[PDB]
């Protein structure tokens, strides 16, 4: 789909391993914000909000945050705390002849919030002239296509642009990487990891009821002091062992 | 700065405004921003200028007793006699 | 909706009456009527809600619901007897109705 | 479809007060009663909210009285139900409400709820239809005439009926949540109750299903079912839940709050000087004295712009579209 | 006792708009759902058309949907019409029909406006 016109999936339900997608090679330009590539698929994410969408390959420099122009005022916003990851590779081979399917917003009233999309078509009058759809001066139609000819210099190429969003630590995990649970320590001193809540910890049990719902309860100081388990649903609480001194 | 007698005492409250002259607390706070027990608290009856300032939410009187509460440049306040908050 | 099921014609002549045997699973959501025409082409209601006759009716039957089918409101016959009826079974909250192409009654 | 069931609109509702009723449940631990500081979206208490009068059901003569409306939503709601015979089988929600933006099908039905995440037409007002047989006595199936087209609908979701069916009155009170990314819900069905208030108490409002989906929502509108005829308006004669079927919409706003022989809940907002006094100390007793809270300042009355007399414009063109550098 | 005094049933062409009339004699006129029932001279009965008090909905039967609009005015004191576009259809006794909620019924029939296409 085109940029402005920008098609989300909301992929749940997965053993979602990461680590395979950006190492095949046919994923030319690669980067992730919040997280490091390194450490994707060891973790839980809830969801994957993947927003898919085919810009000319010359524009791709304006998703990243503190951007604007083209995409970012009109197109498509991404805000300053998107800690997602941002996926581009040319599709020259599948959306380019001259193609002329794809298109781009050119203009808009004001300056486009963040992830929203616009399907407005009425034209944009940027002088005092009552304009109605015609492309003279000072007021323009904000659709015109991506004229993807093949052959032409580099960055006319369609680039197949997924940006990836989703939210850290939250709740209902869904989504999460490849590994096995174990099974449970029963007052030991060990390397606790509950959904990617990491730690040192000894787990003890928990028998003085709050209410149904969320995954956590955390402390005055807001570290986690009793942790969910995620299959069996008992609270396991945090104690440490051997702090203090000699 | 509020001057209480306490929750557990009463819920009358009066409130200092610090080192101002008062005809200017309805622009000195956005109490139209604010909740409209505020609109009590930006114009009132109980009100008695003061050299740290003037007092509302307190009634003015000429008797001197023990000082309760200190305000600040001899003035006091206590929560007496129909308790009210004198000065 | 689609059409009810009826008899066409039925041709019958000693004093015992045969009962018209109207079909169909649409009669339990809302339930069967029965429409005249009368000599004039003056149509009445004659039996409504399958158990009441109007005020100043010619005096004649019921209806009793008896599973899928009803019995109709035909008593002991005179000479006027020549109009025929409508079935007339209705539907919920989408409110179709069908009549059919009717019966005959001639002794 | 569109059985069109807006109303030039008749006797209008008072609003009562809603004392609590609507304090919702966090978390899963394993404490008791432990005066507990988190923070969370709840209900602001003593000032005004909403009911409406679902089928005002009249005397002798009236009209046609189904009149279901379409509000906006302040991203959470706190509803309330007093009817007892389920006339209440779903919602639908959208921002355009239209076939631009995916649109909430929640419906209540005889053994699940359907869950529907999809662009729809939607009727301006539709209805469900729950009757009586002449044969069976209660076969209750029910017509969904609320979503027409089903244009790129990926959500599908079987659960169990949120409305279930005991004399006096049953509140089956929910609050729904719009946050961006996932929607929340959180609802009580009390016991038996006569007060023609919003029954007396607090509530226990657990949580059910949760929706991972967590678009824009703008706009709302709950559904009732009700086997309306076709045929006299005056004599209506539905006659199903006349008055008890009253239910009541709340509003939540920015505010803070404590919890608590388990957990419950409590507050932490600062509207008046006495509860900005219990701000800033973050004490709910205050001893007596003089405390310094906050501050004052004079505010902006307006803007001025202040710039220098100049007319032309600067020589732009005269390099940007000259002849060369 | 209500019979419906319609009339005005005339010389049309195939394919060309009559607007024929029922006008009403004993009842009240926004409370009652008035319905239309035809009748081919040689066929049965069968529902075709009602409208509500206000001209809110209006419902036409499964085969003739849309090709009429019925309605109504409380100062003309009429039921006029368009049957935009017959097929060969509309050569019947038409009637309107009260009903007034007993489950669903009807309760008194008129006397029958004939319309004629010319073959
Ligand atoms: C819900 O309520 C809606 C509003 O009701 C209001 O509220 C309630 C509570 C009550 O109080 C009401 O009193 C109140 O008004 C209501 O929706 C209305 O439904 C009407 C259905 O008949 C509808 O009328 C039709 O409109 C279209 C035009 O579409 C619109 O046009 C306007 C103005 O240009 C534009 O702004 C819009 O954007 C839309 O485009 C029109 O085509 C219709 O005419 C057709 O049908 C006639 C039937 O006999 C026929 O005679 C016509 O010739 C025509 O047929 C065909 O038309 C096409 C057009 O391209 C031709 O190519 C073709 O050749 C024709 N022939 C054939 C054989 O196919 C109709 O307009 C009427 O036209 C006749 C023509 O003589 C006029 O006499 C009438 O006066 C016209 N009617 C009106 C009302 O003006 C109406 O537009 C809807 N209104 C709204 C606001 O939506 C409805 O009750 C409920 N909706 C539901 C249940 O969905
Ligand atoms: C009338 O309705 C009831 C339910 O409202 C039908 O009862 C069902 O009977 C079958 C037969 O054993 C059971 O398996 C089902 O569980 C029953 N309940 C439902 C909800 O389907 C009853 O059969 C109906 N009567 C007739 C004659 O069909
Ligand atoms: C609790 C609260 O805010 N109540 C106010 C009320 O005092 C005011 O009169 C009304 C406007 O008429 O708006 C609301
Ligand atoms: C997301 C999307 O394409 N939605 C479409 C809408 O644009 C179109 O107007 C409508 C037709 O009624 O069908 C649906
Ligand atoms: C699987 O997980 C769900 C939710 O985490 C839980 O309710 C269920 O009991 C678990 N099943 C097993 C066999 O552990
Ligand atoms: C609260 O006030 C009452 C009377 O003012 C007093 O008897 C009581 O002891 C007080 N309690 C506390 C905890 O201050
Ligand atoms: C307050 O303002 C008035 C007029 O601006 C002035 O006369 C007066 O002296 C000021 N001060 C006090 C302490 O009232
Ligand atoms: C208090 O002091 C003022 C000062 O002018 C005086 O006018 C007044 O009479 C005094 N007494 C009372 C009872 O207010
Ligand atoms: C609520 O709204 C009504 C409007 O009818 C108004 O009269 C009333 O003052 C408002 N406030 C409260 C607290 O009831
Ligand atoms: C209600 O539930 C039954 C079985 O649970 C289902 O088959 C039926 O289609 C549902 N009704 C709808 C979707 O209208
Ligand atoms: C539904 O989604 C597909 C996804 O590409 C799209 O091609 C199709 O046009 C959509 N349907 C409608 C009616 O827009």
């Amino acid at each position: 789909a085109s940029v402005y016109a920008w098609n989300r999936k909301r992929i749940s339900n997965c053993v979602a391993d990461y680590s395979v997608l950006y190492n095949s090679a046919s994923f030319s330009t690669f980067k992730c914000y919040g997280v490091s590539p390194t450490k994707l698929n060891d973790l839980c994410f809830t969801n994957v909000y993947a927003d898919s969408f085919v810009i000319r390959g010359d524009e791709v420099r304006q998703i990243a945050p503190g951007q604007t122009g083209k995409i970012a005022d009109y197109n498509y916003k991404l805000p300053d705390d998107f800690t997602g990851c941002v996926i581009a590779w040319n599709s020259n081979n599948l959306d380019s002849k001259g193609n002329y399917n794809y298109l781009y917003r050119l203009f808009r009233k004001s300056n486009l919030k963040p992830f929203e999309r616009d399907i407005s078509t009425e034209i944009y009058q940027a002088g005092s002239t009552p304009c109605n759809g015609v492309e003279g001066f000072n007021c323009y139609f904000p659709l015109q296509s991506y004229g993807f000819q093949p052959t032409n210099g580099v960055g006319y190429q369609p680039y197949r642009v997924v940006v990836l969003s989703f939210e850290l630590l939250h709740a209902p995990a869904t989504v999460c990487g490849p590994k096995k649970s174990t099974n449970l320590v029963k007052n030991k001193c060990v390397n606790f990891n509950f959904n990617g809540l990491t730690g040192t910890g000894v787990l003890t049990e928990s028998n003085k009821k709050f209410l149904p719902f969320q995954q956590f309860g955390r402390d005055i100081a807001d570290t986690t002091d009793a942790v969910r388990d995620p299959q069996t649903l008992e609270i396991l609480d945090i104690t440490p062992c051997s702090f203090g001194g000699v | 700065s509020v001057i209480t007698p306490g929750t557990n005492t009463s819920n009358q409250v009066a409130v200092l405004y610090q080192d101002v002259n008062c005809t200017e607390v309805p622009v000195a706070i956005h109490a139209d921003q604010l909740t409209p027990t505020w609109r009590v608290y930006s114009t009132g009856s109980n009100v008695f200028q003061t050299r740290a300032g003037c007092l509302i939410g307190a009634e003015h009187v000429n008797n001197s007793y023990e000082c309760d509460i200190p305000i600040g440049a001899g003035i006091c306040a206590s929560y007496q006699t129909s308790q009210s908050i004198i000065a | 909706s689609y059409e009810l099921t009826q008899p066409p014609s039925v041709s019958v002549s000693p004093g015992q009456t045969a009962r018209i045997t109207c079909s169909g699973d649409a009669l339990s959501k809302h339930y069967g009527y029965w429409y005249q025409q009368k000599p004039g082409q003056a149509p009445v209601l004659v039996i409504f809600k399958d158990s009441e006759r109007p005020s100043g009716i010619p005096e004649r039957f019921s209806g009793s619901s008896s599973g899928t089918t009803i019995t109709l409101t035909v008593s002991g016959v005179q000479a006027e007897d020549e109009a025929d009826y409508y079935c007339q079974s209705a539907d919920s909250s989408a409110t179709y109705w069908v009549f059919g192409g009717g019966t005959k009654l001639t002794v | 479809q569109c059985v069109n069931l807006t109303t030039r609109t008749q006797l209008p509702p008072a609003y009562t007060n809603s004392f609590t009723r609507g304090v919702y449940y966090p978390d899963k631990v394993f404490r008791s009663s432990v005066l507990h500081s988190t923070q969370d979206l709840f209900l602001p208490f003593f000032s005004n909210v909403t009911w409406f009068h679902a089928i005002h059901v009249s005397g002798t003569n009236g009209t046609k009285r189904f009149d279901n409306p379409v509000l906006p939503f302040n991203d959470g709601v706190y509803f309330a139900s007093t009817e007892k015979s389920n006339i209440i089988r779903g919602w639908i929600f959208g921002t355009t409400l239209d076939s631009k933006t995916q649109s909430l099908l929640i419906v209540n039905n005889a053994t699940n709820v359907v869950i529907k995440v999809c662009e729809f037409q939607f009727c301006n007002d539709p209805f469900l239809g729950v009757y009586y047989h002449k044969n069976n006595k209660s076969w209750m199936e029910s017509e969904f005439r609320v979503y027409s087209s089903a244009n790129n609908c990926t959500f599908e979701y079987v659960s169990q009926p949120f409305l279930m069916d005991g004399n006096f009155k049953n509140l089956r009170e929910f609050v729904f949540k719009n946050i961006d990314g996932y929607f929340k819900i959180y609802s009580k069905h009390t016991p038996i109750n006569l007060v023609r208030d919003l029954p007396q108490g607090f509530s226990a409002l657990e949580p059910l299903v949760d929706l991972p989906i967590g678009i824009n929502i703008t706009r709302f509108q709950t559904l009732l079912a009700l086997h309306r005829s076709y045929l006299t308006p005056g004599d209506s004669s539905s006659g199903w839940t006349a008055g008890a079927a009253a239910y009541y919409v709340g509003y939540l706003q920015p505010r803070t709050f404590l919890l608590k022989g388990t957990i419950t809940d409590a507050v932490d907002c600062a509207l008046d000087p006495l509860s900005e006094t219990k701000c800033t100390l973050k004490s709910f007793t205050v001893e007596k004295g003089i405390y310094q809270t906050s501050n004052f300042r004079v505010q902006p009355t307006e803007s001025i712009v202040r710039f220098p007399n100049i007319t032309n414009l600067c020589p732009f063109g005269e390099v940007f579209n000259a002849t060369r550098f | 006792q209500v019979q419906l005094v319609e009339s005005g049933g005339g010389v049309v062409q195939p394919g060309r708009s009559l607007r024929l009339s029922c006008a009403a004699s004993g009842f009240t006129f926004s409370s009652y759902g008035m319905h239309w029932v035809r009748q081919a001279p040689g066929k049965g009965l069968e529902w075709v058309a009602v409208i509500w008090y206000d001209g809110s909905n209006k419902f036409y039967a499964d085969s003739v949907k849309g090709r009429f609009t019925i309605s109504r005015d409380n100062s003309k004191n009429t039921l006029y019409l368009q049957m935009t576009s017959l097929r060969a259809e509309d050569t019947a006794v038409y009637y309107c029909a009260r009903a007034d909620y007993g489950d669903f019924f009807f309760d008194y029939w008129g006397q029958g406006t004939l319309v004629t296409v010319s073959s």
